[PDB]
């Protein structure tokens, strides 16, 4: 006998259905997950013993559209780029609630099953994970919402429809538990600063209905949480123990930097907190192509390019490994270029001319050679001044940067310009861009609890002279599109 | 004619600077 | 000088000629087999010397059709989903004559050359196989013989002709020794289990010339004898050592099982030999698609779904990692999806209705969601429900079950409804499909001898009336396509 | 509306049994 | 502040430009190359430490062609065979310059930017990874030169644009030192040997020059060479220490058969240095296929096919592991298919006739079955076979062998139709395909310096005989197509 | 009728020889 355990409830304007116990028993924990007539199939595995020379914890979070979700037959057709980011969206908010420590292999497995044209499955597979990630009694330390935030007529909308992303000024998306906001993955048409942020507090206060009704769901129907520990602290052992390429367990190392920054101290690589790298920037270096650019930031540089012809605007992203100094493969979108090239599209879409005025299909492709900190937003600033150069009349110049927190206690530092290494070591990776008007797109990382208002306010405050002072020195170059 | 930063057609630099308030 | 050893024999209304010792010498051996027109080079390499720690015994069969074979140069065209189906036809009857122990490394690699519209290569290559296999020196039990059975008029017809095909009311590929039957895969148009199980027969006396002549080409250009013996029985090491998911070398413990079986106790999970697990049936279970269905059958579960569209009939089959309760990969094909789906669409193919009545593309896609026990015959059960959801009219409702054989001399049992662990420690996996009138798919795999006419007779009987059960079921939901 | 086992329009259920002869 | 040391000189009727110490500063070495308005971005990354137990020396060319270089966006469309080709032009020169010892990983990635319809980014590219191994600092004995050879109106050209290589009767592609020449790969109408040697000499004088710019560079940019030296020679270890499956560190063993060969005595078959192994031609193998040839060449076999159709000549090669008894994968083209497949298409390419006299197109599918000793030219042999059996009037029948060289100080030994076995332990390997008018293809790979003028005129001479020879017997067999 | 090198319409062959000068 099968016993369906199913809990409802309004969210925004739509009806979410929860429904465990029943389908797929032998997996960790299951749902089905229906908001309106969207639906996505959600397991979760996690196994019971980690293997014995494990450095890292291995999350693989995998996330597939069926065809006959929508009614249809397959013509003439590894998973799409659209579903490896959604796969990221679901990914980047839950990986930093396992407990530090827990090395386990979980997989999350997403599939859906039904979907209406206008409600967005990447909201609903969210959900999902974080229905079957608490139920499933693996430690994890959610439950998180999912929101997304659109701006019509100056008024934020929660979860907006295809047809209402129309006439919105935002796409937002934002994660986060009933603590903190993780995640945020947005779009917009230069916003400024306060009215993005308000649409990360407004989408998360939002949320907060999903995270209460997992909560009654794991109450009801939960599996008992899984008895497990981390090895113990050994102090016998621990008390006893400007160029990037020539400076690079240490983790008094790594403190040691964290430790320079809160005091007021010089960072790695000599610069201040709110210093940014020495700029290079570059329009017509290939002969052959319509427009070329090379932008250099410090040590992260990228080769962009732009080409016109008779989706109307691509965006190509790659990551070679001798931009880090080393040998890997080549052509393997190695979980990145995917992820970096939505976001320096994102960062570029917003001052992209209309159809009516400029009626040409553009293709930007940007090239890695040097990485150092950020390439996703050194591709937006070289995408700018390669459409330029190709005479593509965009609405303004665009430039983006990427910000750094490190936090102790009330005791914090906004970093601006982070490094390669000021990445792994710092508690967010914030990136901003846009013009000299608005922010055209916004992504937060955020691992750590205390983040609020006032803290993200300073930390847009300080990254909006960052995007300023590039621009500045981008202006001096080129200002016009042929 | 050729390719790479020495033929570039406009250029500007800057040495690592703070911002303006 | 080369010097070709060639032995010709009549097989139906085809002459099938054997060349061997000219071509690929390097290969410890190689036939060129030609059916009329249809030739398919077979080649075997077998390595001397088996690896230090190897656990089991490493086979691969390759099958792969040339485009100059039937005269054809590709257009904008890894193996397709036929040529893997027919590989596993020639690695499912010889895997288990290789003696218990052995462990080198055997692959072997069939090439069609030539091809004759009419006379289907898989049989060649299932000869090509048998005879190069005997005639390398490599211990192998065979040889094989390989036939097609056809049904036209009342009469069975050995390897019948594309276009007698189309006449015939069944197409019965049957393999095996001299000694006993070890594969069967079939396609009926509802058979009796009399009609079935005599094409069986049928065709495994019709194939004993194939088994005769390559014997006879073994007498006279066959390489010696491969001197090989297992690692001795240790005594001294030997005699001194519900829920699947919960219960799941352990030689003896596989022992236990095989001989409570045979004396008549309660299975593993506590069942009788000819009981059915706990059945669930389900209509309607998306609100998105067509038709949908959740057939449950004890721990084994499959979302089936069926989409309408303006090959005809198209079916997919997918095995997620989660079924089991494991981590693995998706939307690779194990070696598992082909074959399970091709096999899930030859027991609905009779069923479906006739483009005259029905001009609609109907795909069929089968979600595992739990496995454990045969999920190929949970997707006959599951499609059956979702067509009639859908409203696709069927000419009649249609199930599938697994069986299992435990021989011991002269005692055997025949077990309903097999678990997962129940498969591999059987000597006989037997999966039947049908309506309440007759068989639409027949698969036989067996690795003992003794297993004669009387035995799969009663097989048959036990099979038929655990079929009957479940469509008993799956009426009490849903009988009639909207 | 909404997916899963619960929203289905037909349902028929058997305990484990020995098919009739 | 970036400093872009840049280098132009005059090659041919070109400007070749060369960049560095600007882009890409993180990889070992970083060139950009520009020939008039084709550009390739060549970066080399070395590893510092080498790796435990490492057996081989690890080099890997990337080639890559953008679609933005020519000012293209891509419609529907893992790199191409033109591509991996290319790729193999870089990496043959270069790969024996690496000191004998040398093991670190070395990547060359080689990315087309620009180019120019006229201009072949190949050359381009082969300079840039010339200029990036010489100004890296890694150990390696360039630089090497790059140029292809045309013939037009009797007279040798320089880098002939692609408008100049529809007049010109030959392709020639030369690599190599000041020293000596160490790649050749071509592609000829039927040219005399001394008119394809004195292209090769030809190409190597003009060369020069892109070897004294390259040094010039490196003298002002040049990083400090690698201290490296290879683990010193231990005498307390080393001097302590027909059928070609039967027969097959042992470099003493390596050491019997060079010293062997060098003083007069018979080959490890039994064969004298210019005699050529046991001929087996057959004409007419397979019955459903236009053209079928089967040629044996001692223990090098191949079943060559044509077929016909209403690129015009498509040219196939597959190399299955069970041609050297082996077990391996299949359908992969392991780092060679594409290269020898390639290889005995310009072979064949000289003979094939008009579309004005033939309006059809051809292809050709060569099938290894045994391999000892160029199965490439083996697929020459068995292509014109098959051509003539299919009924395309081929100008005239074409043949080919392969060389070899063991050289010790001025005492040389030119060897007929090399072995396998023979390949590993010669200093050159040379390939030469053609009719009994002239040759058709030409490549050779060496790795020695004091290879001159007269040993590659007396290497020819050798290999036109051996290459009557083979003519004689196919023309005993079949003479005229159809 | 048949494949192989048995059922090749035109056949020549030749020992290891040493080619003309
Ligand atoms: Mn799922
Ligand atoms: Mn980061
Ligand atoms: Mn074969
Ligand atoms: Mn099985
Ligand atoms: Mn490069
Ligand atoms: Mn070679």
């Amino acid at each position: 006998m099968l016993n369906p355990i199913v809990r409802k409830f309004q969210y925004g304007q739509h009806t979410v259905t929860l429904e465990t116990g029943m389908m797929a028993r032998q997996a960790t924990a299951a749902v089905m997950v229906s908001m309106d007539d969207t639906a996505v199939f959600v397991t979760v595995v996690g196994q019971k013993k980690a293997k014995p020379g494990q450095d890292f914890f291995p999350l693989t979070v995998n996330y597939q559209e069926r065809t006959y979700a929508a009614g249809r037959i397959p013509g003439s057709f590894r998973p799409s780029e659209g579903e490896t980011l959604i796969a990221r969206l679901i990914d980047r908010p839950i990986r930093p609630l396992f407990p530090e420590g827990f090395v386990n292999e979980v997989q999350v497995i997403a599939t859906v099953v039904s979907v209406n044209p206008q409600v967005n499955p990447d909201i609903v597979a969210m959900i999902g994970a974080s229905a079957a990630l608490s139920l499933s009694g693996i430690p994890f330390n959610g439950p998180i919402g999912a929101a997304r935030v659109g701006y019509i007529n100056d008024q934020y909308v929660l979860n907006p429809t295809q047809d209402e992303l129309k006439e919105s000024k935002l796409d937002l998306v934002v994660a986060g538990t009933e603590a903190a906001v993780l995640m945020v993955e947005s779009e917009a048409e230069l916003l400024s600063e306060d009215q993005m942020l308000g649409a990360v507090v407004f989408g998360h206060e939002q949320q907060q209905v999903v995270i209460q009704n997992i909560n009654e769901l794991v109450k009801e129907a939960g599996k008992p949480r899984w008895d497990w520990q981390p090895e113990p602290v050994n102090e016998a052992l621990n008390a006893r123990v400007t160029d990037k390429q020539e400076r690079y367990l240490h983790a008094i190392e790594k403190n040691v930097v964290r430790s320079r920054v809160l005091a007021g101290e010089p960072r790695i690589d000599g610069r201040e907190k709110d210093m940014i790298r020495g700029l290079d920037v570059r329009t017509g270096v290939l002969p052959r192509t319509h427009g070329s650019a090379l932008f250099t930031r410090g040590e992260t540089q990228a080769l962009v390019t732009a080409t016109l012809g008779t989706d109307t605007f691509l965006f190509h992203y790659n990551f070679p490994p001798y931009s880090v100094g080393e040998t890997g493969m080549v052509g393997s979108p190695k979980r990145r270029e995917i992820g970096h090239g939505r976001l320096a599209k994102r960062g570029v879409l917003a001052v992209m001319p209309d159809m009516d005025k400029f009626p040409y299909t553009v293709r930007v492709v940007s090239e890695i050679t040097e990485s150092n900190g950020s390439s996703s937003m050194a591709s937006v600033c070289g995408a700018s001044l390669a459409l330029m150069d190709a005479g593509v009349p965009i609405k303004a110049a665009v430039a983006g940067i990427a910000m750094g927190l490190v936090k102790e206690g009330d005791n914090y530092v906004v970093l601006s310009d982070i490094l390669g290494d000021e990445d792994h070591l710092g508690d967010m990776d914030f990136k901003v861009a846009g013009s000299r008007d608005g922010i055209s797109a916004l992504q937060m990382d955020i691992k750590i609890e205390g983040i609020t208002k006032e803290i993200m306010q300073v930390a847009l405050n300080q990254a909006k002279g960052a995007r300023l002072h590039i621009l500045g020195v981008m202006e001096q170059a080129i200002n016009a599109p042929r | 004619g050729a390719a790479g930063g020495h033929t570039a057609t406009h250029h500007a630099s800057a040495a690592p600077a703070r911002p303006q308030p």
